[PDB]
């Protein structure tokens, strides 16, 4: 590869980062359910922190899971601040949207193979 | 099955239908071989087209034009 | 040949012939093609190692000004095994002479961005970031502008379709206001309108 | 410098949601819409996605539809990078092959036989 | 039953598949005139590990798998499956 | 060697000494306009548009009839060539009337995008513009005669490859005419495939007449199956309905042609078609219910029904995946007694190596033969464009034609050589002459057709004819290796059907009295409830209500052939995959997932989900079919020749007829042949 | 020649509002089935 | 109108009589014009601004990316070096002289 | 020359001066037009379905500058505001009619304009 990384050089840099910034979204998720003036209970908060950063860890390869750094990163400037008027942090959740079948004999009552 | 959305709306339909009102046309005649139609006037309507008038009398209203022309 | 035909002149097309021959002439490091247009511009093809220098050296001169900095742009081009173009163009105020800089890249590989340089670059460069993920170097804020807070698509490259995922509703159903999955009302009917034939002899391709 | 010459296969995800998985591309020849005989729409390689249901809209009966991507089609220069597109963001294809046609044998003159069958009459 | 019906696949070229293509010159002729009842299939080109299916038992598969046989080699595994 | 370089435009290329200006100036990638000129057609010059001007001269020269001398200098764009171009395509342009907003060419005429290009920017004319009179000559062909820019493109098509020499020049001057002097009616095979010749729309098509202008259409490409031979066509759908086919242009077959028959026969696809599952209501009472009645309603029937009491037939149009989830439930069951409709003869061999069982030559190797005989079928109203290879080889070289049995109207000079069954034994022996010509050919094609092949003599002339075959293989045989033997077919989905390890001729399903039934035949009425036993039910799945689908207990919805990722086999093997233009209407579905949808809901269940896990189980069975149009070298039939040999049943007496007519056979033929109101549009216009 | 008597409005509904519809054909025209006896 | 009719429609006089005319007509709306390939910019005197567009053109009826420069950019990412060591009601007063209309920051 | 409602225009004595070209649909830029076309059992082709979707429609007006049978006129009269998103959506029978509760309004200003253009 004859391309210069962003921040990390091979997977120490890297893996160290994930780990560092969970802590802000650890101590975060308590903080702002009581500001955005929602309600739900905050374990929730906290398990689809952890459902974020697990389901992307099929990479071998870095500066694309650096480029999710500066992605992961710029989620907090809004976060810590109030730049998402009550919906952006409710639009995680996939609440009122009618769930996916998923299974075969389900799929095939109803639709083109979708 | 549609039938449920105009209830108390009256369904305001069109009357006159030029689906036949051709053949209620003086079907015209000359007794020449070609001839023009500006039909309509000059500068509008449909565009200068000609026709054989020769074989059952007629022309077939040339698409365009839409009276029926004949000899 | 006639009226109604754009009366072209030789004077400008001679100095902007004479001018930009001797600018790779004293930096051959990354000048890598120089072109004349057939209506006076200039095409400066740097690969983006001097990306800071060039700029830095038409920042100032004694026979170059160049400190107007107009149009930061960027051009996608699929088809290429390097896809992105970045593209300047810059205006000498003392001179009246326009002249672009063409600077290829690719998405991961970053660019020394032009924050010394040149301070008009402040919402420009952040631009490029919110549409395609170019990923400049040492910007002191990195944000988000004309995109809004929750889309991960970087839209103006091809692979992203013309209507979005997030056709957006309101419900009742508590007081929110949701997203959904993107339904239309109407096709956006795709014709059909390159006609054949080739109605141009200069641009023939090389014919393989 | 920090070069750090590495090696791995780029497919890049988190960009669009599910549609990696779900679809298979297409890459393949426009050949010669035949009303005509013009063959400039040819030297181009173009895609197309796989396409699903279109419905009526049972108001006007308009071509109303889902399966939100079903118009992209991109402007490729060869075989070569037709390949490495559809890998650098990694979801299935399946590939045509290009047609030229004979170059051929057409030779006026031998139209007129003494006793040969290549003969035309009634021009 | 057993059995329902064998496969012979086989390549037109990469020779190792070349006593299956002399195993025809010596074995389909007389192979199939005995046991006029046993449907036998042959197909084209595996173009890699040319292998020989069985399917019987409810459809089950059976799968001898030759690479590089000679021209007896074919004529004894056959006998495997046939017998049995 | 063998080569001049000619400077096009001071470019150096190196053409064969003796061929055109027109495909030099093409080779390096450049179009000079073309009027009076047709790859696939003979060379006149009467339009004159193609004018270059040449170096080292002051004359102007036209590109399509004149050789090319020692290297010239091919001036294409000049200050001349454009004193040309724009010359002559000013006369053209004004004795013409002012169409298109109505000319149904509207989009693709060539007089509207070389008009553009080329050419001059006003008129001055200014008043004339004669006006002929158009007529009638089939209820296909809308007739606009005045258009007609007089370009003897339709004319000539008369003389080439459609033998009817129907057409002619009527006049002189300014006042000639193309249409046929008389009111006869022309119609016969490719009568319909001259509007797309017609280079302006002065010929259209009559179904097709007023609908929708050609720039909303979305051209998909697809294949047709009507016949044995495939098709290339393309498909335009408007929104979601079809409007109408072109033929895609392959180079192997459908060289710029497409059967007259498939042309027209799109109409009744659309218009009488089942839609919905109809329960068996007791009596003859059929009448619709949920798609979740009828699924447990032969469920528990599966489990109760073992061994050979239940069958199936299959020999419509159906794909290659269907035929395969039906093989995998039957055989689950390990209860096969399964068979086509079609009858074909097996004494020997068919099913093993199969060895003449596909169109042995190619159709690109039809050109190199010399002389040909064929037995026993009608070769004009069954694959009518394999006669139109026979028709240009005949021309262009010397082609020798013989023929045996019924003789029909073919277009060019074959000869009765014989009527009766014992003329194909006795050409084992030296009688009834030509006598050695077979074996003193160097590229000899020995064809036998399938109807013959229906009769109950079939195993007898199977190995008759196949003695001389082989005897002039094992003669010398040609130099060479030329397979010379071969056959023919007219069911699409027949030879896909058999190599799957079917049964060919009813004669499993013909002795048994089996309780339930599987109709994917199905119009094809060889079976009924008279052969069957009692009132036990029998399920149709298809899509068309003709002849089965009365006769039936539970019927199934399903797609046709237009809505499918689909799998072919032509006659020589190849693989030319339908796709998706139009998903299909009412509450049908795709023909193998209901298999598997119905094998979910009985007991056994088949190991493969999505297309792709089809096709990997197709693997299994054949390589053949996911090897894409290519036709392998492989015959071994040294031995199977022999194998046959084995069975020595005798010959019938009988004249070797066939079911085709004069010409009203080829209509009414599969299934949408019947329900097609255009097809019975024009055969009421030929029996008047 | 085709013209109103006097006028008309552009009126939410009077109870007509003009309700518009749709003006097609049903394009696949789904099969009978046969009669009542076998 | 220009006279040469490759880009400018015939008359409506004119696309009733003649021949030339309607093919010159009918075609050039259902596509358009036949542009060269290179790329251009140019700019004017737009009255708060410069106009800045970089059309790309690739050789055919339809267009290539189209970017435009708006004057905006620049009159108001310096609104921080302006506004600051002032008052509150200061800013309001700041915005409306340098002319900014949104829709117009839409480049 | 001011711009506004949508109507068609008809012949002397009624004859749907529309040809149904198609040219206004493919100029369109918001897509407003949906023409389905069929031949009439007379012989001359017309329209089954004929929309304006007054909703999109963003007046570019080059519908009235492009039919050559010259069909489609912006009808000078801004009557309008229904009260429902479900009618605006014009049919074909508004349009005739709409062409019909006046004509000498239209067809005095083409006839004191049509030397211009
Ligand atoms: S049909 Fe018309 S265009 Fe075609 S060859 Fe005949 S005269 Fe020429
Ligand atoms: S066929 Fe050619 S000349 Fe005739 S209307 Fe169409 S474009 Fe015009
Ligand atoms: S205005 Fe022109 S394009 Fe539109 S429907 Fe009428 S004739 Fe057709
Ligand atoms: S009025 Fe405007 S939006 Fe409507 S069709 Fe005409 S140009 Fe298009
Ligand atoms: S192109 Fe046919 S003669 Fe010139
Ligand atoms: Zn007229």
């Amino acid at each position: 590869t004859s391309v210069k990384p962003i921040f990390s050089r091979d997977m120490n840099e890297a893996k160290r980062r994930v780990r560092e910034l969970y802590r802000a979204w650890y101590r975060e998720v308590p903080n702002t359910v009581h500001l955005f003036q929602l309600d739900i209970s905050v374990k929730q908060g906290r398990d689809k922190v952890r459902e974020m950063f697990k389901k992307n860890a099929h990479i071998t390869d870095p500066r694309v899971v650096d480029l999710l750094v500066i992605k992961g990163k710029m989620e907090l400037e809004e976060t810590i601040k109030v730049w998402k008027q009550r919906t952006h942090v409710m639009r995680f959740f996939h609440e009122t949207e009618a769930p996916r079948p998923k299974d075969f004999l389900s799929k095939f009552y109803v639709g083109h193979d979708p | 099955y549609r039938k449920v959305r105009f209830v108390g709306r009256q369904k305001e339909v069109n009357e006159n239908f030029a689906i036949d009102l051709i053949a209620e046309q003086p079907v015209s005649q000359v007794g020449s071989r070609v001839i023009s139609c500006d039909g309509g006037g000059g500068a509008l309507g449909h565009p200068r087209v000609y026709i054989n008038l020769d074989k059952e009398t007629k022309t077939g209203t040339c698409g365009y034009c839409g009276l029926q022309f004949r000899q | 040949t006639r009226p109604t035909v754009r009366p072209r002149n030789d004077v400008a097309h001679k100095q902007l012939s004479a001018f930009g021959e001797y600018v790779a002439e004293i930096l051959p490091k990354y000048v890598q093609q120089v072109q004349v247009s057939c209506f006076n511009e200039l095409e400066i093809c740097i690969h983006p190692d001097g990306v800071i220098p060039v700029l830095t050296f038409l920042r100032d001169h004694s026979n170059a000004q160049f400190k107007s900095l107009a149009d930061l742009t960027a051009v996608d081009i699929p088809t290429r095994q390097n896809r992105f173009e970045i593209v300047y163009n810059l205006l000498s105020l003392r001179f009246n002479s326009r002249i672009r800089v063409k600077t290829y890249t690719d998405e991961l590989t970053p660019i020394e961005s032009s924050v010394p340089v040149y301070k008009a670059a402040n919402w420009y460069e952040r631009e490029i970031w919110d549409m395609f993920g170019v990923f400049f170097a040492n910007h002191p804020d990195l944000r988000r502008i004309l995109t809004d807070y929750g889309f991960e698509g970087h839209p103006f490259r091809k692979d992203f379709p013309l209507s979005g995922y997030v056709e957006l509703r309101y419900d009742d159903e508590v007081k929110r206001v949701v997203a959904e999955p993107v339904e239309l009302a109407q096709e956006f009917r795709k014709f059909d309108l390159n006609s054949p034939w080739e109605a141009f002899p200069a641009y023939r391709q090389p014919p393989e | 410098i920090t070069v750090d010459e590495k090696l791995d296969i780029t497919t890049i995800t988190g960009v669009p949601e599910e549609h990696i998985k779900t679809r298979k591309a297409r890459i393949f020849v426009p050949a010669r819409n035949n009303m005509q005989s013009g063959v400039n729409n040819t030297k181009k390689w173009k895609m197309e996605f796989d396409t699903r249901e279109r419905w009526e809209n049972p108001l006007m009966g308009w071509a109303s539809t889902a399966d939100p991507l079903s118009n992209l089609v991109l402007t490729f220069s060869t075989k070569e990078d037709a390949v490495a597109f559809a890998e650098k963001n990694g979801w299935s294809y399946d590939v045509e092959e290009r047609k030229v046609p004979k170059p051929k044998s057409k030779s006026y003159g031998a139209n007129f036989s003494w006793n040969k069958r290549t003969r035309v009459s009634t021009k | 039953l057993g059995l329902r019906e064998i496969r012979i696949h086989l390549c037109q070229r990469s020779p190792g598949s070349q006593g299956v293509r002399d195993f025809i010159e010596k074995r389909y002729v007389e192979l199939k005139k005995a046991n006029p009842d046993l449907p036998i299939l042959i197909r084209e080109c595996s173009d890699v590990q040319p292998k020989l299916w069985a399917r019987y038992a409810f459809g089950q598969e059976k799968n001898v798998s030759l690479n590089n046989f000679s021209a007896d080699q074919v004529t004894r595994a056959l006998e495997n499956v046939l017998s049995s | 060697s063998n080569l001049i370089e000619v400077f096009v435009d001071g470019q150096s290329v190196m053409v064969e000494p003796g061929t055109t200006v027109l495909q030099a100036c093409e080779k390096v990638g450049m179009q000079i306009p073309r009027f009076c000129y047709h790859e696939r057609l003979s060379v006149a010059g009467n339009c004159r548009m193609c004018l270059v001007e040449i170096e080292k001269a002051p004359k102007v020269v036209a590109a399509c009839a004149m050789p090319v001398m020692k290297g010239w200098n091919i001036l294409t764009n000049s200050e001349k060539t454009k004193k040309a171009r724009e010359g002559v395509m000013e006369f053209l342009l004004a004795n013409h009337p002012l169409d298109c907003p109505i000319c149904d060419q509207g989009g693709e005429c060539d007089l509207q995008d070389q008009s553009m290009m080329f050419g001059s920017d006003r008129s001055r004319f200014l008043e004339g513009k004669r006006a002929v009179e158009d007529k009638n000559i089939g209820p296909l062909v809308k007739t606009i005669m005045t258009r007609c820019i007089q370009c003897t493109r339709c004319i000539r098509f008369a003389s080439e490859i459609a033998g009817v020499d129907d057409l002619g020049t009527t006049g002189r001057g300014n006042d000639m005419q193309v249409g046929t002097y008389i009111e006869k009616m022309f119609m016969s095979e490719l009568s319909g495939n001259i509007i797309d010749i017609c280079p302006v729309g002065a010929l259209t098509s009559k179904p097709y007449a007023f609908t929708a202008r050609p720039w909303e259409t979305r051209k998909t490409e697809s294949i047709d199956v009507m016949d044995a031979v495939g098709s290339n066509i393309v498909v335009s759908t408007r929104t979601g309905e079809v409007m109408r086919i072109l033929p895609r242009m392959h180079e192997d077959i459908n060289e710029e042609w497409i059967s007259d028959k498939t042309r027209f026969a799109y109409d009744g696809l659309k218009r009488q078609r089942l839609t919905e599952p109809m329960v068996r209501n007791e009596k003859g009472l059929l009448t619709h219910t949920t798609w979740e009645d009828a699924l447990s309603r032969v469920a528990g029937m599966l489990q109760s029904f073992q061994g050979n009491d239940v069958a199936a037939i299959a020999g419509g149009l159906v794909d290659a995946e269907a035929l395969i989830a039906l093989k995998d439930l039957l055989n689950r069951v390990d209860s096969d007694t399964l068979c086509t409709e079609e009858v074909f003869p097996t004494a020997g061999a068919g099913t093993d190596l199969r060895s003449n069982y596909l169109l042995n030559t190619t159709i690109a190797g039809v050109e190199e033969a010399d002389v040909v005989l064929l037995v026993g079928t009608n070769p004009r109203f069954e694959a009518p464009l394999f006669n139109a290879r026979i028709r240009k080889s005949w021309l262009h070289n010397d082609l020798k034609v013989a023929l045996i049995g019924s003789p029909v109207d073919l277009t060019y000079r074959y000869d009765h050589l014989g009527d009766s069954p014992k003329i194909l034994q006795d050409i084992a022996s030296g009688s009834h002459p030509f006598s050695q010509v077979l074996q003193e050919a160097k590229k000899p094609m020995v064809i036998l057709g399938s109807s013959a092949l229906q009769r109950n003599d079939g195993a007898a002339i199977l190995a008759a004819v196949s003695n001389i075959a082989q005897k002039i293989r094992t003669s010398s045989g040609v130099t060479g290796d030329w397979k010379v033997m071969n056959i023919l077919h007219r069911i699409a989905s027949q030879v896909a059907a058999l190599d799957l390890g079917y049964k060919p001729g009813v004669e499993a399903i013909q002795k048994n009295p089996p309780k339930m039934l599987f109709l994917l035949g199905a119009d094809g009425g060889c079976i009924t409830r008279q052969d069957l036993p009692k009132d036990c039910f029998i399920v149709y799945q298809g899509h068309h209500g003709d002849v089965g689908a009365p006769i039936a207990d539970v019927i199934l919805p399903g797609a046709a052939y237009t809505e499918k990722s689909a799998t072919y086999v032509n006659t020589e093997g190849r693989a030319q995959q339908t796709k998706v233009a139009v998903t299909p209407p009412g509450l049908a579905r795709e023909d193998w997932k209901i298999i598997r949808a119905l094998s979910e809901i009985a007991g056994m269940t088949l190991p493969y989900d999505t297309l792709d896990q089809v096709r990997n189980r197709l693997e299994e069975v054949s390589p053949n079919l996911v090897r894409y149009d290519d036709v392998e070298g492989a015959n071994y039939f040294q031995q199977a020749s022999e194998l046959s040999k084995l069975v020595n049943q005798q010959l019938l007496a009988d004249p070797l007829v066939p079911p085709q007519l004069t010409i009203k056979d080829f209509y009414m033929t599969d299934s949408i042949s019947r329900a097609s109101q255009t097809m019975a549009k024009c055969v009421k216009a030929v029996t008047e | 020649k085709f013209i109103w008597t006097n006028h008309k409005f552009n009126l939410s509904g009077t109870p007509q509002q003009y309700v518009p519809y749709s003006t097609t054909r049903k394009k696949i025209q789904e099969w009978v089935p046969p009669s009542t006896p076998y | 109108k220009v006279d040469d009719a490759k880009v400018s429609p015939p008359k409506r006089a004119e696309m009733k009589t003649s021949m030339e005319s309607l093919i010159h007509h009918f075609k050039l709306y259902t596509e358009g014009y036949q542009v060269p390939p290179g790329a251009t910019y140019t700019a004017i005197e737009a009255p708060k601004g410069e106009f800045g567009v970089y059309l790309v053109s690739d050789g055919s009826s339809r267009p290539y990316r189209c970017k435009i420069k708006a004057p905006g950019f620049a009159h108001l990412a310096g609104l921080d070096k302006m506004s600051k060591g002032h008052m509150l009601a200061d800013v309001v007063a700041i915005i409306g002289t340098q002319d900014i209309v949104f829709g117009e920051v839409d480049r | 020359r001011f711009r506004g409602e949508h109507a068609l225009r008809r012949y002397p004595s009624g004859e749907e001066r529309c040809i149904a070209c198609k040219l206004c649909e493919a100029v369109c830029p918001a897509q407003a037009i949906t023409i389905e076309a069929e031949p009439r059992a007379d012989g001359s082709r017309r329209t089954t379905r004929y929309d304006i979707d007054m909703t999109k429609c963003i007046y570019c007006g080059f519908c009235q500058e492009a039919c050559p049978v010259d069909a489609i006129v912006e009808g000078p009269n801004f009557e309008f505001s229904t009260e429902t998103h479900e009618e605006l959506l014009y049919n074909k029978e508004k349009l005739l009619n709409n062409g019909d509760k006046w004509e000498a309004e239209i067809a005095a200003n083409i006839q004191a304009d049509y030397l211009y253009r």
